């Protein structure tokens, strides 16, 4: 996913009017984030803060 | 009223939404604060009786 | 209206609009219909009639 | 010349983006600029090596 | 109406008013059009048309 997003950034698919959506498999450990994930990356994940 | 507007024109003037579509109308005091564009229907005023 | 020059692919304006465009006048006060082709490079005013 | 003869024609062409490649095969500005081509009649102009 | 020997078949199609053409780079625009509106509500234009 990181490679795909980095490659597609140059092509212009991640501008101001695109909303990437991705399952919990790529959300990872919710602590380490590489310098390839654009902001606005809605991704359903299991709860780890509420209870 | 009291040197302030309200509704459509009021929200347009105070940089809140750059558009106003609907049943507006061209006037002389209105056009001095905003800028309309190419009227497309013929309005006016008329009398209706039973 | 707008016509084409003789034996060429260029575009030319004849009559009222051509006279106005070539620095020969500033107002066209006369019966003049509002059209998309005209309004490309002339700033109109609010209409004073409807027909 | 292309710009001045495409704005006078009576057929109505469609000017897309015009691209210049200052440094050939620099893979820092050639790739990003070249990757966005939504056309089919590319009209390059180089000497022989470029 | 004046030469009472003809008729006007049909009602209307492609309606568009007249106007006062001026060049794009002219300072008279913002003061001319407004004036027309100010002259379109105090019965001046209707009176002139009636006359």
């Amino acid at each position: 996913a990181v490679l795909i997003l980095s490659e597609a950034r140059s092509l212009g698919l991640t501008g101001y009017d695109f909303f990437w959506i991705v399952p919990s498999l790529v959300s990872g450990n919710t602590e380490l984030i590489p310098k390839e994930f654009p902001s606005g990356l809605i991704s359903v994940s299991y709860d780890d803060w509420d209870y | 009223v009291n040197n302030v507007w309200n509704g459509m024109i009021g929200e347009v003037v105070y940089q809140r939404a750059v558009m106003a579509v609907g049943s507006l109308t061209i006037n002389e005091e209105r056009s001095e604060v905003v800028d309309f564009s190419v009227p497309f229907v013929e309005t006016g005023i008329s009398v209706m009786v039973s | 209206t707008q016509e084409r020059v003789n034996n060429s692919n260029k575009k030319e304006w004849n009559g009222m609009m051509g006279e106005l465009l070539s620095g020969q006048a500033d107002m066209i006060v006369a019966p003049l219909t509002i059209n998309n082709e005209r309004a490309q490079y002339i700033e109109f005013s609010k209409p004073f009639k409807y027909q | 010349f292309v710009k001045t003869t495409v704005d006078n024609s009576f057929v109505g062409w469609d000017m897309q983006n015009v691209i210049t490649l200052d440094t050939s095969f620099e893979d820092a500005k050639t790739q990003v600029q070249l990757k966005k081509i939504h056309s089919s009649v590319i009209l390059l102009y180089c000497s022989k090596d470029e | 109406s004046q030469k009472c020997d003809l008729v006007t078949t049909g009602e209307l199609f492609f309606r568009s008013g007249f106007g006062i053409g001026m060049r794009k780079d002219s300072p008279w625009k913002q003061n001319v059009s407004l004036s027309i509106l100010k002259s379109h509500e105090n019965g001046f234009m209707e009176d002139l048309d009636k006359t």
